[PDB]
């Protein structure tokens, strides 16, 4: 326990650093102790690798002293590290902002600044890169992302201070007061610009590009302020007249001369400030003009301090304290933190007012806290005054991972940084959470509170906080802010203390109208008022008159993105004209290119590309008509991209695809992929909405494919299924312990493009999130789809999305996605009538044609494509089929792409069918007329079981009725006979199934055997559909009631497979992936082949055939998905998932899934996914009917009775007396009344078993004694579970009914003796006991019961004979679990203890206590696996229903009762342990097994033989019901007994 | 020692908390003790085998919901915190909270502004009671909201009032108390234009020159013809003195709102009572 | 046409928002008028003793809280909630005064 702690800590010691060679010079003391350290272990490493052995080790003096010593040391050496972070992070504070790798890392490279250039990004607002001259020896400045970049006024030299902390930190102040200096410089020139008549823009344009963006809207906000003062100050003497007109003019010029600036071409940068000072100067128009308007004359008046005013003194030494911004009674000094050129907001009332709470906030030194719907621009408010100030502004992202760890070191950073942080969804945190987090943030708070008190001075004790056990010093211009949308799903509730340290502000109506206005005035457009007055009231009326659909937003993000959008389209219309003109002619006018623009005709196309694609169908005219309306007389029409048309013509011809322009088939399709390249150009969040199977994947596919071969940009797409694998392995766990940060699997993506150490950020990357889509998991992107383009994570770390990567997202709904996920993308909505039939018709006979099959194979496939092509047009014979399939009634959901790739998978079974025709016949091959009539009776036959395969036996009659009315195929001629009947012989013509069923005669000593099947036709139509589908290896799923013979079929079809190999997985509610991941590491292996890992069957040559017991068990979120079901959705329709420990693809070989469940509409069952039932055909099995049970069973009695020739002739009346009695009461007793009244074959199967087992010994019998043993298994059998005594009553009577009908010459006294007792204990056979004689032996053998075993004392009455009785029974079956239901204190587990001794069972109990855990019931399960699979030992396992303390006991339990093994139980040494002993055991048994599969086998068979478990519980209504869900095989594997009460 | 519940560490505060305070004789609050029921088991299992010091207190504050285990309700004094049931029970509450100190100081006329603030603060509690009309949704108007007018007050009272002494009511910056309190300390959490206005109404009503003189009216046709009358005191005992003597006949006219607004709550109430005394029996 | 003089119950409407917008747009179609330049009138009337002509429509149901309408004027009322007997909504040009 002490080893690998050493080694993993030299390890990494040695990593830190060897990787950091600069490390030495800063740690010496350390440095020399840890090359001791390395010298120690280099001896350790050439002295016990000399000698590979532990005992030659292990016998050495001094290794484990040395080992203490060398423990301690590390210890020590990592603490004193630690400390020095701590340390230098106290300097240069901005490092709290990076980890502890990446710190050493600049620790480690300060010789070298290239490497640093990367970090500035997370340690500064706006400051990309720092600029330094050829020797990289002095900072001449930094530089943005745009490329901005600010010349320090006097460099920073590195050879002057060598040290990183201490360049870095004169760097910071450098930038600080470099700014301040061009700040002074330009609003000295401002000034000069401002109190003038008139501006010459040559002069203005030369002010604006000689200073930063920053820059520039300060000095004209400082002097517009200083204006507006003076001219308060002069009017102070009341009623005079006002130069603030004069102010209002010099505003309006400026203006003038911007709006006038914008219209021609400009530089990027130049129009980006042309256009932050456009907004700046309309909001300064506005506030002047609401001041001329209220006769303000006094600069003391509330309306002049309400605003926000700035104050320049260049009086003042300190430059940093040279500004002040001024809010009411609010003060603040700019912070000269270095932006960038960052997107300005419109200052609208609400911003107005958000300002002023803001800063009435952070004046009260506590948080502010904006809330609303999402898209009220809360967030970039709080960051737009942040930037105002000047201060560092980081957005995180919260979610219920941030906890109180997290949020502290956040904290942490953020005082000793003395930065903003927006917490965004605050309220998605644990409510527990935001409690602990309240605590630090009252902390902070009074840290701040006393800072600001007069009384302290700077030059004494430093203000510091009690945070995470630390005292940290606390900035002044720190702030918390946190945004919270109230009402949405996956938000937590506030506690009352932690609302009453934050400013609360209701931002829920945006103005909506002043944004649309001042945006479209900044990018140029004339008569911008008329476009806001029009537009703005088009979204309002467009949200009112729409339906209401799951993927609708008409919030401001919308009409942002239609803004920014009309924009654009005006630039590149701009330059279209220029290109024209250039063409034609050489007069070029921008501003009449200018003047004559159709503006309202810019909107409408930026509104139809960014609005349209989205609306249904029933909402495309009402849109339209609302733009007809609101804009009147202009009319726009989609430009015909050409160019990417041929492309996507390539491509869809090379993907089988059909192609169409317009009204053509396929045109719509080809609509939405345009759509969807128009979004991906506007949009870096998509998301393509619509019922499953629309076409959305191919779209997004193609449109890739014809992007990559038309741009030359290679497109690379991660397709992700979100809701298959838990939040954790798809973002990222942070370790409590440790504080180590492993990637999820969306992260580890995103980190890998940003990395991009193979050139990924010269791809186009689209990242696609095929899955569910709920808050839980999407809201963690809200970040990354807002205009942070930033993913957050816990541990402070902050990921850019870069330009070149989309995030998509392909759902079939959105009902359980929040506004704020619905209102950060670009939605394209694909109809089901966006994908027609026919194209699905075409796609199929493409591929037919041209992919080969297994060339004669491409050949055949080509002939029964032209025979088949006439019914696979519109209106044809398939899709007339498909339409009345689609009226009737199917035991689950019917979609159109299940039929048809059932159908699909049928037409390929039929052309290898033709083709093993033609290898079996070289001299004959099949000729066009015999293929012509099997193909198109084949397409009969397949169309009817792939369109009803689903339903009950009157949906297929109607079905194959109306396609006799409506075919021309020639039809079998049986009047009454329905289609359904009939196959279609490999020579072309209709053969009755009836020639496939034969009265087989079932051998004696095989009577109801488990794998014995009696061929009746519905047997002969399921194995023969079930083996066409298997042989494709699709997926398909058995529906159908509990015991209808579901398991059955699916292995007597496998039986004519002998390349497969069956593989049970039984689910249940609480059913995850985690069990197809411990199947496939039992079964499976993985290997790195060239192209990627690949998982496959150990066994080489077989396809591994997972069979799922119960498909529709898994509990549902409260989202509607199924995570286990998501994770087989994604194996079939990607082949392949994703492994969690790297996050690598993993492609399936030789695998293939078969499912078997209930109906939905059971208890229990959930419906399945509709993007699930695509892929996976589905087959009704229903309960065999009187004549087929009576077929069955009577076969299976006559061969019974064969044992005893003179009761020969009863075999068809006892048959009868079994299938009416079976029938009443599967009529008296349903699941209505309680959940395990529940009767099928299996009963039956049961009855014929356990009758054959009583025939089996007697060497004759009479007919009375027969119809006694009929009887006691009918009581056994119907009778033990009955809850209520009028039901046992019942079943008693009508046991008699039935018995004295279906025998009438009979004794009816002499077999129905009301005690009807069998036994073996007296006798070696299975004969009649008396119930005295039981009795008196039942007592001795108790007597002798006390002496050997448990001592307490017994009364024995006629209940305890008959609940031993059948104990006893069950314990004398193979796999016999027992499920005793009734009172505590009743005897059960005595009774079944007093049975197990009698028969020779060793009863174990699992000790449970308060610390008894998973862990232990996993250790006590192999114990019991162990002694009764390897040891041969029969083993009573008794569990108590109070011994359960979690679902994973009834999950192991579940698999152990229906499998006999668990297939993750013995995983690691313990697996080779388990060998070891089966290899023993069986080496004792007398069979030499060599391989580990065989030997699993025999410990399989061991365990079934031996363990038998009995469960016993406590009637409860609501708890049965739970169990049956929970456990299943507590239901369908156990004899259920119902003890009760004592009667 | 204060310590907020619900991590871990939060935990272990409390109980190396209570362990110290229990010796030492200081005092331990703990804070959102619901979102912890299982651990408050432990908590009253702990405290029963206990003999602490005489000045030791132990607060648990929490809100009330059922998941609070019955034996740790019982185990302690339980003490409930809600809205007052009226106008005079707000008016004497905020009145007790806020410190004699405070309203008394340099100029006179703040006595009369934290009156108008606790008349307006009783006012706008009471008619959340009516939320449909008094209101259109219980927004949570609470203590904060108080105290941060409260600071407004002072502070811009101050800034206006150089120390004098006396200073007239016109010159009492009434535009900028309005303002802030329309729009960032009880209009931040008003979300509806409506409810904007209502508190646009109240505001303008109460905060201006004219509640200095001896003809204003706080409330009109409170019941008849009568009315409610501001006070001519100049001292923050006689406006509490003023409070004590109010009629305790309130209705729904003293806030403004018509009086049937009680009408049907009066009656389901009084229904609920009768049920519980049935339930008692 | 006949749609367009029948009286809808406001409450009785799954969307009754989108049957203000149906109207306004119908009034706007009607008068080529743009339609964002329209405002809404109301003129309450007796159900029986009214006119529509051609930019009003009838609406049934609405309910007046806490006040009376008499001449299409509104007066305080000591009444929980008084039956406006029909309601006109006639859209106009907007005048900005
Ligand atoms: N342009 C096309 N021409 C012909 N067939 C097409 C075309 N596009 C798609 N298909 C076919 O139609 C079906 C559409 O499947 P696709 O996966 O594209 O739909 P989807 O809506 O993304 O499905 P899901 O919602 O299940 O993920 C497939 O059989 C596909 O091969
Ligand atoms: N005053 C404004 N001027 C311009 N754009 C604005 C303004 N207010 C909000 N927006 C835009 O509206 C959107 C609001 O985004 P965000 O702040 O994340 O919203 P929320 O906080 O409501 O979730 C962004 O596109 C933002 O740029
Ligand atoms: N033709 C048949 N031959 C033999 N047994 C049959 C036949 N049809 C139905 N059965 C009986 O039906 C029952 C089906 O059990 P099982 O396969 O577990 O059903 P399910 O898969 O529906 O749960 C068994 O008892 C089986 O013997
Ligand atoms: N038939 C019986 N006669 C006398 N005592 C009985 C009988 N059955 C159970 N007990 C007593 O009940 C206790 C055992 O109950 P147990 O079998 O554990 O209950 P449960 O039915 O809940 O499993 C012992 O005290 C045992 O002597
Ligand atoms: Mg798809």
């Amino acid at each position: 326990d002490v080893w690998i702690d050493v080694q993993r800590r030299w390890v990494y010691l040695e990593g830190i650093f060897t990787g950091s060679a600069d490390i030495k010079h800063l740690l010496p003391v350390e440095t020399q102790r840890f090359q001791s350290i390395s010298t120690e272990f280099l001896a350790l490493m050439k002295k016990v690798s000399k000698s590979p052995l532990v005992m030659d080790v292990l016998n050495i003096q001094g290794v484990q002293r040395s080992l203490e010593r060398l423990a301690d040391l590390l210890g020590k050496i990592q603490k004193a590290l630690g400390e020095y972070l701590e340390r230098e992070r106290s300097s240069f504070p901005r490092f709290y902002f990076v980890g502890d790798e990446d710190l050493l890392e600049i620790i480690g490279n300060s010789k070298n600044v290239a490497k640093l250039q990367k970090h500035f990004k997370k340690m500064f607002a706006g400051v990309s890169s720092i600029i330094l001259n050829e020797d990289n020896s002095v900072v001449l400045g930094i530089s943005s992302r745009e490329g901005e970049e600010v010349m320090f006024k006097t460099p920073v030299s590195i050879t002057e201070h060598p040290k990183i902390n201490e360049w870095l930190t004169l760097v910071e102040k450098e930038m600080r007061v470099t700014l301040a200096k061009l700040l002074a410089e330009s609003v000295t020139e401002v000034e000069i610009f401002g109190k003038a008549t008139s501006i010459d823009p040559n002069t203005y344009i030369t002010w604006i590009d000689k200073y930063q963006a920053q820059l520039v809207v300060l000095s004209a906000q400082i002097a517009w302020s200083e204006n507006v003062e003076t001219a308060l100050s002069s009017m102070g003497g009341g009623g005079d007249a006002a130069p603030l007109h004069s102010v209002l003019s010099n505003v309006e010029v400026t203006l003038n001369v911007l709006a006038d600036s914008v219209l021609m071409e400009q530089p990027p940068l130049r129009r980006r400030k042309l256009e932050h000072l456009i907004t700046e100067l309309v909001h300064q128009r506005d506030v002047t003009r609401s001041l001329i308007k209220s006769k303000i004359d006094n600069a003391k008046s509330f309306e002049w301090l309400s605003q926000m005013r700035f104050y320049f003194d260049p009086k003042q030494t300190d430059v940093l304290q040279q500004l002040s911004i001024q809010m009411a009674n609010a003060k603040f000094n700019y912070g000269f933190e270095y932006l960038g050129v960052q997107d300005k907001l419109v200052q609208t009332p609400l911003t107005d007012r958000c300002y002023l709470t803001m800063t009435q906030a952070l004046e009260a030194r506590l948080g502010g806290s904006p809330f609303g719907p999402a898209g009220t621009g809360k967030t970039e408010s709080v960051k737009a005054l942040g930037h105002q100030l000047g201060r560092f502004v980081l957005v995180f992202n919260c979610d219920e991972t941030f906890d109180f760890q997290a949020m502290g070191r956040i904290f942490v950073g953020l005082c000793q940084v003395g930065a903003w942080g927006c917490f965004d969804e605050f309220n998605r945190l644990e409510e527990r959470m935001l409690s602990a987090v309240s605590q630090q943030v009252q902390c902070i708070q009074e840290a701040l509170r006393e800072h600001s008190n007069p009384n302290y001075d700077k030059t004494s004790a430093p203000i510091t906080c009690e945070l995470l056990n630390k005292q940290v010093k606390v900035s002044p211009d720190m702030a918390i802010f946190i945004t919270m949308n109230p009402g949405y799903a996956g938000r937590s509730n506030l506690p009352d203390n932690l609302k009453k340290l934050f400013r609360s502000l209701a931002m829920t109506k945006p103005d909506r109208q002043l944004i649309a206005q001042v945006m479209l005035y900044s990018q140029g457009f004339r008569t911008a008022e008329v476009l806001a007055n029009k537009i703005v009231p088009f979204f309002k009326l467009c949200d009112e008159q729409l339906s209401s659909q799951s993927h609708y937003d008409f919030g401001l993000r919308a009409l942002k993105s239609v803004l920014v959008s009309a924009g654009n389209v005006k630039r590149e219309r701009i330059q279209k004209i220029k290109r024209e003109k250039e063409e034609r002619g050489e007069a070029v006018d921008e501003g009449e290119i200018a003047e004559n623009l159709p503006e309202q005709e810019i909107l409408i196309q930026s509104v139809c590309e960014t609005m349209v694609p989205k609306l249904v169908a029933e909402d495309i005219p009402l849109l339209f008509s609302l733009l007809s309306d609101v804009f009147p007389g202009v009319q726009y029409h989609r430009g015909e991209m050409t160019a990417l048309r041929e492309e996507l013509k390539k491509v869809c011809q090379e993907m089988y695809l059909t192609y169409g322009d317009g009204e053509e088939v396929g045109g719509m399709w080809v609509e939405k992929v345009l759509q969807l390249y128009q979004i991906t150009q506007i949009n870096h969040g998509l998301m393509m909405v619509g019922p499953s199977g629309s076409g959305k994947s191919m779209a997004w596919r193609v449109l890739l494919k014809a992007l990559e071969r038309l741009e030359g940009v290679e497109g690379v797409a991660h397709i992700i299924d979100p809701k298959a694998i838990s939040k954790d392995h798809l973002y990222g766990t942070l370790d409590p312990n440790t504080r180590e940060w492993t990637d999820g699997l969306f992260t580890h993506v995103l980190r890998k493009i940003i990395d991009s150490v193979r050139g990924e950020l010269q791809k186009r990357q689209w990242i696609v999130f095929d899955g569910d889509v709920d808050p839980e998991w999407v809201e963690n992107l809200n970040s990354v789809l807002d205009d942070n383009k930033l993913l957050t994570l816990p541990n402070g770390e902050r990921l850019s999305l870069p330009p070149n990567v989309r995030i998509m997202f392909e759902v079939q709904d959105l009902k359980y996605a929040t506004l704020a996920t619905v209102s950060r993308c670009g939605m394209v909505w694909f109809s089901e009538d966006v994908l027609s039939t026919d194209m699905i018709f075409n796609n199929f006979l493409a591929r037919l044609r041209s992919i080969p099959l297994d060339s004669p194979m491409l050949q055949i496939q080509r002939d029964a494509a032209t025979i088949m092509q006439p019914y696979f047009t519109s209106n044809g014979l398939v899709t007339k089929a498909l339409e009345h399939a689609f009226q009737l009634e199917h035991i689950m959901d019917l979609t159109r792409l299940r039929c048809l790739g059932s159908l699909f998978s049928m037409l390929h079974q039929a052309c290898r069918n033709v083709a093993q025709y033609n290898a079996n016949h070289p001299d004959f091959p099949m000729q066009i007329e015999q293929l012509e009539r099997y193909i198109q009776r084949y397409l009969v036959y397949a169309i009817l079981w792939s369109l009803s395969g689903d339903s009950r036996l009157k949906m297929r009659a109607e079905l194959g009725e109306y396609i006799r009315r409506i075919t021309t195929v020639p039809l079998p001629t049986a009047p009454n006979i329905p289609i359904i009947d009939y196959e279609v012989s490999i020579s072309g013509e209709w053969s009755p199934w009836q020639a496939k069923v034969p009265q087989i005669e079932v051998e004696t000593h095989k009577v109801a055997a488990p794998d014995v099947v009696v061929p009746t036709l519905d047997t002969v139509r399921h194995e023969a559909l079930l083996y066409t589908w298997l042989a494709e290896h699709k997926p398909l799923v058995l529906c159908g009631p509990p015991g209808s013979g579901k398991t059955m079929t699916l292995f007597s079809a496998l039986r004519a497979l002998p390349d497969m190999e069956v593989v049970g997985l039984n689910f249940s509610s609480a059913t995850t992936p985690e069990l197809l991941l411990k199947t496939f590491d039992h079964y499976c292996e993985y290997r790195r082949t060239p192209n990627g890992v690949v998982l496959a069957p150990v066994q080489l040559g077989k396809w591994l055939v997972l069979f799922c017991d119960e498909i529709n068990l898994p509990d549902m979120d409260k989202y509607g998905t199924q995570r286990v079901i998501s994770f087989i959705r994604q194996m079939v329709e990607h082949g392949g998932f994703y492994r969690t420990s790297d996050q690598t693809w993993v492609k399936l070989e030789r695998i293939q899934f078969v499912g078997a469940c209930n109906p939905p509409t059971d208890p229990g069952r959930k419906p399945l996914s509709h993007r699930f039932l695509r892929h996976v055909p589905v087959v009704y099995v229903d309960y065999p009917g009187p004549a087929s049970l009576t077929q069955i069973y009577g076969t299976f009695n006559r061969a019974m009775l064969r044992l005893i020739p003179s009761l020969r002739t009863y075999a068809e009346p006892l048959t009868a007396a079994m299938v009416e009695f079976y029938t009443m009461s599967q009529e008296r007793f349903t699941q209505d009344t309680q959940p395990h009244y529940i009767y099928s074959p299996r009963e039956m199967t049961r009855w014929v078993r356990g009758i054959f087992e009583a025939l089996r010994p007697l060497e004759t019998l009479p007919v009375e004694g027969l119809i006694r043993i009929w009887a006691h298994e009918a009581l056994r059998l119907f009778q033990d579970r009955l809850v209520e005594d009028e039901e046992r009553r019942w079943t008693d009577e009508n046991i008699d009914t039935v018995a004295l009908k279906h025998f009438p010459n009979i004794d009816r006294e002499k077999a129905m003796s009301r005690p009807i007792l069998y036994s073996n204990w007296l006798s070696k056979d299975y004969i009649p006991v008396d119930q005295e004689e039981l009795r008196d032996y039942v007592k001795a053998r108790l007597k002798v019961f006390y002496e050997e075993e448990l001592d307490v004392p017994l009364v024995l009455f006629n209940e305890v004979l008959d609940h031993v009785l059948r104990i006893d029974r069950i314990f004398r079956q193979p796999q016999g679990h027992l499920l005793l239901i009734g009172v505590s204190g009743a005897g059960k587990t005595t009774l079944s203890r007093f049975v197990a001794w009698m028969n020779g069972l060793s009863v174990y109990q699992i000790k449970v206590h308060r610390k008894y855990t998973g862990e232990d019931f996993d250790e006590d399960l192999r114990t019991v696996l162990r002694r009764s699979g390897c040891k041969n030992e029969k083993i009573a396992f008794i569990m108590d229903e109070s011994n359960v303390l979690d679902s994973g006991f009834l999950e192991r339990m579940n698999t152990l009762l229906a499998n006999g093994e668990v297939p993750g139980l013995f995983e690691g040494d313990e697996y080779a342990t388990l060998m070891t002993q089966c290899k023993e055991g069986a080496q004792k048994e007398g069979l030499m097994l060599d391989s580990h599969e065989e030997l699993y086998k025999w410990f399989t068979s061991q365990v079934i033989r031996n363990l038998h478990v009995v469960f016993t519980m406590n009637p409860s209504s609501e708890g049965l019901k739970d169990r049956a869900a929970t456990s299943p095989a507590l239901f369908n594997r156990c004899v259920l007994n119902w003890f009760g009460d004592w009667s | 020692t204060s310590i907020a519940i619900g991590s871990a560490e939060g935990f272990n505060q409390a109980d190396k908390a209570i362990n110290t305070a229990v010796k030492s004789g200081r005092w331990v609050m703990l804070k959102n003790v619901h979102l912890a029921p299982g651990w408050l088991m432990q908590l009253e299992k702990k405290l029963h085998s206990l003999q602490p010091h005489a000045c030791f207190r132990l607060f648990l504050t929490m809100e009330i919901n059922p998941k609070v285990p019955v034996n740790l309700l019982r185990a302690g004094r339980i003490f409930v915190f809600e809205p007052p049931p009226g106008v005079k029970a707000n008016m004497l509450r905020t009145f007790s909270s806020i410190p004699v100190s405070r309203i008394c100081k340099s100029p006179n006329e703040r006595a009369r502004l934290y009156f108008l603030l606790a008349w307006f603060h009783a006012i706008i509690q009471e008619r959340l009671r009516y939320a449909p009309l008094g209101w259109s949704k219980k927004y949570e108007f609470g203590e904060s909201d108080l105290r941060s007018a409260c600071d407004t007050v002072d502070t811009w009272l101050d800034d206006t009032a150089k120390g004098r002494q006396n200073i007239s009511p016109d010159k009492i910056p009434w535009s900028a108390l309005k303002t802030l309190m329309a729009q960032s300390i009880y209009g931040g959490r008003v979300d509806n234009e409506f409810d904007q206005r209502l508190l646009n109404t109240f505001l303008e009503r109460l905060f201006t020159t004219r509640s200095f003189d001896s003809e204003f009216k706080l409330a009109c046709k409170v019941d008849g013809h009568k009315d409610i009358q501001m006070p001519d005191g100049i001292r923050r005992e006689e406006f509490v003195q003023w409070v004590e003597l109010l009629p305790d006949t309130q209705t729904p006219s003293w806030l403004g709102l018509p009086n049937n607004a009680e009408r049907v709550l009066l009656t389901t109430q009084g229904v609920d009572m009768i049920s519980k005394m049935l339930k008692m029996q | 046409k006949e749609l367009k003089n029948i009286h809808v119950c406001l409450g009785g409407l799954f969307v009754p928002e989108a049957y203000i917008t149906a109207t306004r747009q119908y009034v706007a179609q009607a008068n080529s008028w743009s339609l964002e330049e329209l405002c809404l009138e109301v003129n309450v009337t007796t159900s029986q003793g009214a006119t529509l002509d051609a930019c009003s429509f009838g609406v049934t149901g609405l309910k007046l809280q806490g006040a009376t309408c008499n001449n299409n004027k509104l007066s305080l009322s000591n009444a929980i909630s008084t039956a406006l007997p029909l309601t006109q909504l006639r859209w106009v040009k907007q005048t900005n005064t």
